[PDB]
């Protein structure tokens, strides 16, 4: 006879992978940033080296906060916490932060306006592509297993100098398998050292920003995003309590 | 799609094969190859195809067909040694003697239409004529596709003609590389990327036209940020001349269709070496021109016919009539060319980029030209593109180009473009990517690039070419090594981090409490920040609720929904009725989110100087000026708490599990927590309990005003917890119990109150007459009836005494027990029941 | 790397249990006297292969646990006999199950590292011991108060708390 | 009123301090080693020195 | 264990679970955590 009279619950699989995610970086001697979700323009973009008046900043898919003349945004990516961290800690600094961060992207099969994202930052003496290359690869191990397929390639963020973008094999993609971005990353640029009062002849550093919810595709082989962001429990129950 | 980058594959290679012949690869390495340097490649477009007999033809004879709604045509066209085929179309754009693409029967168009020979209309029809829709050629555009006079002879093979194995590149080029917004800049870097030698498609040597003396008059403001300006006429072209095959299709294939070759020419230089072009009517300019600012509330009709409101940051090209061009975004129609110009005064300008980003983002205009400015434009070719452009306008329309050029290079005269030198160690890319590079390997690929290298010991000094305005510092430099060299080839050497310290208290808290509620039955919600519409008025809350004084965007995806969440529990009570209208109507949902919560100090920040690092007092008032973002914890409730089984009915959503869910936050954030009766919408003003740590409030919890959910459409009986997870402070307790193994005293005391008085209070008052002796007290029975009285309740505790050191007697704990009693009376006025 | 799934996996199952009013136990591997006399097992029930202790600090309690149960029911009577008679408990240990392959193996050089049979040989002469997971209930499972008068500990309990550690 | 049901149970503080100590070492990248309770005297002793 | 002790060094420690316990929280005497009376664990609360 069924015996169940507290049926089981279930915590998000989005929250669920963070905290895998984040395990696996606390067991490499990293620890976790926070920020807030609603940013000032000078953390989200002027600290981050964005231009004021140029495609780098209009482009972007951002949230602006009333009134106009308000400087006031929903943050569009976890690297605000980047300044944050660098002002608040000394050096040497090895965290990462996993939050949500907001678009103007309509729903699709691999965006929506509000998802979350899992941010890297390494600032030390001595630090290199080499070792960026090295944490992500753990990143990839740790998520998709030794057998995933990952290239780098470059890119271009105001923040960073030199610039990448790491695409995943996506096996499961709708409409066929396909190289699929996962994240940015690149060497920390020397103006935001500078805008954070660290020395960039002393130190050097490296930063990533990969989607969770994109991982989380990858993982599990998840083609469409929808169900992961629509709050049907019938999505959740399957992955368990979580506890 | 500003940083849109269309262009044929045929153009590239010609550009590249000057200074490499013969360079040719496929479509799909040519794909990789721009990866690898960093240009994504978003599609990649062929053309066509085409099989069987798809020919160009000569339109020989045109008989209108009368009688219909719709003019169509009986053409007998010529489709090569004079030989006629009838063609029956709909098309009216072509005359006898044009040039069009006709597909004969057994021809098979793009995608799998085969031709046959029909009859349509009571005539003959031996195949149709194409239009560049149909050809997979052009974009979808009005009437059949018509080439220039010229272009080839009645016979010729179709695909051949038109190209129809060009390959198309669609590019999404990153902001700061503006300089490969054209054919000469992919090429470069193909160059590069190939190893090849590079021959500069806007070169002198690739010569000048004379300068005699200025072209025309000019006055520029130097505040206006503009560079240069250059102007070069060319007096006495054709009307009807019309552009050559070869143009027009490379035009095409880029995204612009062709009008006249005054226009033409101006698009086509601006791909092929990214200095847009402006062609003005000479005839039609009246007077000086004059670049300058634009006033208060100045109006300027643009060439599509609108009216422009500009701003006094707005750069304007005005004479002493009419507005002719707003800088570096769009030209008006004033001095706009058309069918009556033969003067034409071609413009070639640099304006400043922050100028044009301003003006084209609030003017809604992102021209081809404003792309371009925006992201730099090259001004060490404006002569140069000027010059090219001149005589390819001359060379289509005839004409004679004036040895007169106006050329204003700022106040004093700039002659030298290149950016300011850098000094960079020799090893330093070796360093940053973790690769003992071969001895030569920066030097050579800097010069790839276009920069002046030389050496001194251990450190370069390069100078960036005048197209490169990006490379600033010696990381600049090190991204073009790197890219050029190969990401691919970085090592992976994980770092070997410090001893971290793990996961902080409260981010430990936030897994235990998402634990705890999962266990117990609630499925998590990621809730969504945008308020519901109207919410707060469904809620019936007060004008002056602080829930009220909400954060809003400007720009929603939903207009109806700007405002952001003062509480968690619309989004949670909105994902509640999304399980319910699925079927799903017992549900528990919970979530674990910030809320956000301006004040009075809520305001903007102007920009602080990113050249150093913030003061205290800086970083105080960027923390002060952003609402307050307190992290919640919420849950809403409906159905049945516990399911129908073989056990019995089960059991339906209360009050009493909202304040469990409370005790079960309390008991994972190890907190003491007291729950007292309140009202507070939108809960039952009768079922609703105030939370409290302390004496400091938390939140509420309890059953919803049925009103709230009558006019929300929720679940009857609907119940909701909201916690304020930042006002319990964390808690490290270190326990240290001492556990008495001596026999326990069982005896239960029944008590009568007022039927309003809390029964934790009268557990209070007895547990704080008992004394230390009292091990546990629960309460096990509220009765009320007219054994009792009225206005009265009977609460009846079980009681376990337990001494530290020796057996307790039942007289002993009697006497503990008549002490709890009497507590009760003096502070509940507890009467024991006989 | 952290924690491996198995490690991972004690911490999740110690967690729902305790949520679901387990309290744990940490059992003793020392057998009662007499315990499978007093359940009436069969003299070949494997459970009787034991494991033996020369020199026990209680001289009637030699044998090692081949399972948990013994230790919680003398944990349950232990709090019962103290006035709580509400109890559930659990515990997650190892067993200890000697079988005939179970022996004694001399001193292998020290002066070397041990040959990868030596290994073998070592492992496989010590008693097996696989962790287990065991609970017990007793008196009410749902204590008494305004909502009812709550209800006793049945069979079906037992049944949720193997559902408790599935999932 | 009282509203607990399903009265809270408790991990045992020995196993929870081994869980804190745990946690402790894998922040500084340690890893957690297992071993038998019953043991050869060949790994209990012997091999010790 | 086949380990040269020219090439690589060590160090081991070993502390009672215990005694940490005993000296983190102050407890005098350890018969309570060794007993396995509930009331013991409970103000200690769940551990989830
Ligand atoms: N709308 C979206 N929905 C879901 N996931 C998204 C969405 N937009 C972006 N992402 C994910 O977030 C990742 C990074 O997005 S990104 O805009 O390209 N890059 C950034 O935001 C940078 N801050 C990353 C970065 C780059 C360099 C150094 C540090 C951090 C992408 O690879 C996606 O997986
Ligand atoms: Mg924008
Ligand atoms: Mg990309
Ligand atoms: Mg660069």
């Amino acid at each position: 006879l069924p015996s169940t009279r507290v049926p089981a619950g279930a915590r998000h699989p989005i929250i669920m992978l963070a905290e895998h995610v984040a395990d696996t970086f606390i067991a490499m001697g990293w620890e976790l940033a926070e920020g807030p979700e609603v940013e000032t323009e000078q953390f989200n973009f002027d600290a981050l080296n964005f231009p004021a008046d140029h495609p780098a900043r209009g482009e972007q898919d951002t949230f602006y906060i009333a009134p106009e003349d308000s400087r006031q945004l929903l943050r569009t990516h976890t690297s605000p916490v980047q300044i944050r961290t660098l002002l608040a800690r000394e050096l040497p600094v090895y965290i990462i932060s996993i939050g949500r961060t907001f678009r103007t992207d309509e729903l699709d099969a691999t965006h929506t306006p509000i998802f979350h994202q899992v941010e890297g930052l390494a600032v030390d003496r001595g630090l290199s592509m080499a070792h960026l290359r090295g944490t992500l690869d753990a990143f990839a191990r740790a998520e998709f297993g030794p057998s995933a397929r990952t290239r780098i390639r470059p890119h271009f963020f105001p923040f960073t100098e030199p610039s990448a973008e790491v695409d995943v094999w996506f096996a499961n993609k709708i409409g066929g398998a396909a190289w699929v971005e996962w994240g940015g990353c690149g060497m920390v640029h020397p103006n935001v050292l500078r805008a954070t009062g660290i020395d960039p002849d002393l130190y050097s550093g490296f930063a990533f920003g990969m989607g969770l919810e994109r991982t989380l595709q990858f993982r599990n082989g998840i083609p469409d995003m929808r169900d992961m962001v629509e709050g049907d429990v019938r999505f959740s129950l399957p992955f368990g309590v979580g506890a | 799609q500003s940083n849109a980058m269309r262009l044929p594959y045929s153009w590239l290679r010609e550009v590249v094969a000057v200074g490499a012949s013969g360079w040719d690869v496929t479509p799909g390495e040519l794909e990789q190859t721009l990866l690898r340097i960093g240009h994504e490649v978003e599609e990649v477009i062929p053309l066509g195809p085409v099989d069987g007999p798809v020919t160009v033809g000569r339109v020989a004879d045109i008989e209108e067909l009368t009688g219909y709604k719709k003019p169509i045509r009986a053409c007998a066209v010529d489709i090569g040694d004079r030989q006629y085929r009838e063609i029956i179309c709909g098309a009216t754009n072509f005359a006898v003697g044009d040039l069009v693409v006709v597909a004969l029967p057994g021809a098979t168009l793009p995608g799998g239409f085969t031709i046959s020979a029909r009859k349509a209309y009571g005539r003959n029809s031996d195949g149709m004529i194409c239009s560049a829709a149909e050809l997979n050629l052009g974009a979808d555009h009005s009437g059949i596709l018509v080439l220039p006079p010229g272009a080839a002879e009645p016979g010729a093979d179709g695909a051949g003609v038109l190209g129809l194995d060009d390959v198309v590149f669609h590019l999404a080029i990153t902001p700061d590389r503006g300089y490969c917004m054209s054919v000469r800049g992919l090429a470069r870097e193909l160059a590069c990327a190939y190893d090849l030698d590079f021959v500069d498609p806007a070169s002198n040597s690739r010569p000048p036209l004379p300068i005699e003396g200025p072209a025309w008059p000019l006055t520029v403001q130097p505040e206006t940020g503009v560079r240069r300006f250059a102007l070069r006429p060319v007096i006495g072209i054709d009307p009807a001349a019309v552009s050559p095959w070869w143009l027009q299709r490379r035009l095409l294939l880029c995204g612009i269709r062709a009008t006249c070759p005054a226009v033409d020419v101006t698009n086509y230089v601006m791909l092929e070496l990214g200095h847009p072009m402006h062609a003005h009517d000479r005839n039609r300019i009246s007077g000086t021109l004059g670049v300058r600012f634009a006033r208060s509330g100045e109006t300027a009709v643009t060439l599509d016919g609108i009216e422009r409101k500009l701003d006094t940051a707005d750069v304007l090209i005005v004479d002493d009539a009419a507005t002719a061009a707003i800088g570096g975004v769009m030209g008006a129609a004033s001095t706009e060319v058309r069918a009556d110009s033969t003067d034409v005064l071609l413009e070639a300008a640099i304006w400043d980029p922050a100028a044009v980003s301003r003006t084209q983002r609030r003017l809604h205009l992102p021209s081809e030209a404003a792309r371009r400015y925006e992201r730099t434009v090259d001004p060490a070719i404006s002569v140069a593109a000027l010059d090219r452009c001149a005589r390819l306008l001359a060379d289509i329309a005839g004409g004679e180009v004036s040895p007169t050029l106006t050329d204003w290079r700022g106040d004093p005269p700039c002659d030298d473009w290149s950016p300011p030198p850098i000094r960079m160690g020799v090893d330093v890319p070796d360093r940053i990517a973790g690769v003992a590079y071969p001895q030569g390997t920066t030097a050579r690929r800097l010069a790839q690039i276009g920069a002046v290298v030389t050496h001194d010991g251990d450190t370069l000094t390069v100078t960036p070419p005048s197209w490169r305005p990006d490379l600033r510092q010696p990381a600049d430099l090190v991204e073009e090594v790197l890219r050029l060299e190969g990401l691919e080839v970085i090592p992976s050497v994980l770092p070997p981090a410090p001893a971290g310290r793990g996961l902080t208290a409260g981010q430990q808290r936030r897994r235990t409490i998402g634990r705890s509620l999962a266990l117990s039955g609630y499925v998590e919600i990621l809730p969504t920040p945008f308020l519901p519409a109207g919410v707060f008025d469904l809620w019936g809350l007060e004008a002056d609720d602080s829930r009220r004084m909400t954060t809003r965007v400007l720009n929603p995806l939903e207009a109806d929904r700007p405002q952001l969440a003062t509480t968690l529990l619309p989004a949670l009570l909105e994902a509640l009725v999304r399980n319910v209208s699925r079927g799903l109507v017992d549900v528990a949902l919970f979530a674990i989110a910030q809320v956000v919560q301006p004040t009075e100090q809520t305001r903007g920040v102007g920009l602080i100087p990113v050249d150093r690092r913030p003061t205290d007092d800086e970083i105080a008032m960027l923390d002060a000026s952003l609402p307050r973002q307190p992290q919640h914890v919420a849950a809403v409730l409906a159905g049945l708490r516990e399911p129908r089984g073989p056990w019995g009915p089960g059991r339906p959503v209360e009050a009493a599990d909202a304040f469990e869910a409370v005790r079960i936050i309390a008991r994972a954030s190890r907190v003491d927590v007291t729950l007292r009766p309140a009202q507070y919408l939108p809960w039952h003003p009768g079922r609703c309990a105030q939370v409290f740590v302390g004496e400091s409030s938390v939140g509420h919890a309890g059953q919803l005003h049925p009103a709230v959910i009558e006019r929300s459409g929720l679940p009857k009986g609907t119940c909701a917890v909201e916690l304020n997870l930042d006002a319990i402070p964390c808690s490290a307790p270190l326990p240290a119990p001492r556990v008495s193994p001596y026999p326990a005293v069982f005896q239960d005391v029944s008590l009568v109150v007022a039927a309003d008085i809390p029964a934790q209070a009268v557990a209070d008052a007895v547990r704080a007459g008992a004394g230390d002796l009292l091990e546990d007290i629960a309460l096990f029975d509220v009765f009320t009836g007219p054994q009792i009285g009225e206005h009265r309740k009977s609460l009846t505790f079980a009681l376990r005494f337990r001494a530290p050191d020796r057996t307790l007697t039942e007289d002993d704990a009697s006497a503990a027990r008549d002490a709890a009693v009497q507590s009760a009376a003096e502070r509940v006025g507890a009467v024991l029941r006989g």
